[PDB]
């Protein structure tokens, strides 16, 4: 069977803190 | 390997020290004396290199 992943599966790309920012 | 062979054929031991030089917290350091911490004053600083 198959299903929609929605918006799952984002993860922190690097071991750095950032805040209040839209990061590429 | 025989010691009679020319140096091109002779054995070399090789090591490769590989560094994970990351942002992540350091389990290895060069030998250096840590100072005490300071706050609210202009300072030169070094944390983990």
């Amino acid at each position: 069977a198959y299903t929609n992943s929605f918006t799952r599966g984002v993860y922190y790309p690097d071991k750095v803190f950032r805040s209040s920012v839209l990061h590429s | 390997f025989q010691p009679t062979y020319g140096v091109g054929y002779q054995p070399y031991r090789v090591v490769v020290l590989s560094f994970e030089l990351l942002h992540a917290p350091a389990t290895v350091c060069g030998p250096k004396k840590s100072t005490n911490l300071v706050k609210n004053k202009c300072v030169n600083f070094n944390f983990n290199g």
